[PDB]
């Protein structure tokens, strides 16, 4: 749909993904995320507010931290973290099949916790702590 | 209704 | 992403069904679901417009109408339908009990199939057949 359309354009260097929203694809960008190289929409940062460190019975976070949803789910194997990242979110991101890969390796350290900072069009912003406690006003 | 499971 | 809770909001009349997915349990809801009342995101969708009357070697569709996924379902009786609704979405949405109550019903139409249509918190469309052609495309 429109995310994975602009996400296509990004790819061939039509667009730019900081103006882009990387959560639901609209171009009405309002403000830069916190944790990724790329836009947000204003819906979004709402989603983001309400979904951040809610959790499961399991233990994990309960919403995908790109999309605020998620059906299957990556989950990061330190107990610092938790986040989640779902499926569709890291075919779509990083490229096809990503997921899949990651799911085949145990301890699974996330995109947040990995020393690299970049995978595929996920990129990881060098000051997201910083970014991060303002994010939440 | 009959029932079946899936193949996840 | 945690639908159950959500639902239990829902039913306090404390969150509005059709501001979560009800395919996921997202709150990233930019759409419509096309058969019944409630939100859905575009990751659902794109399962949907992917698993789109992918049919088993027993004649039946392979996922839950309401879901996309699902592991043990019920199967409706109805000739050109053939749909799958499982019992998690059956418990959750129209109510604890009410899989085990359409299993002893003998035979079953589906909520897709019967003249009631509502069914505990499961709405549907009086539009659907137009949502739905028009969702695929
Ligand atoms: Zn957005
Ligand atoms: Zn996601
Ligand atoms: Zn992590
Ligand atoms: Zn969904
Ligand atoms: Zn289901
Ligand atoms: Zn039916």
């Amino acid at each position: 749909g429109p995310l994975g359309s602009l996400v296509y354009e990004v790819r061939q260097k039509c667009r730019n993904i900081e103006d882009i929203c990387i959560s639901c694809g609209s171009l009405n960008v309002t403000l830069e995320h916190p944790l990724f190289v790329g836009g947000m929409c204003q819906n979004c940062k709402n989603c983001f507010l309400e979904c951040a460190y809610q959790y499961d019975d399991d233990g994990y976070q309960s919403y995908c931290t790109i999309c605020c949803g998620g059906r299957e789910v990556l989950m990061c194997g330190n107990n610092n973290c938790c986040r989640c990242f779902c499926v569709e979110c890291v075919d779509l991101l990083v490229g096809p099949g990503a997921a899949q890969a990651a799911i085949k390796e145990d301890p699974w350290n996330c995109y947040m916790c990995g020393h690299k900072g970049t995978y595929g069009l996920l990129r990881r912003r060098e000051d997201w702590p910083s970014r991060l406690q303002m994010f939440f006003a | 209704a009959r029932t079946k499971q899936t193949a996840r």
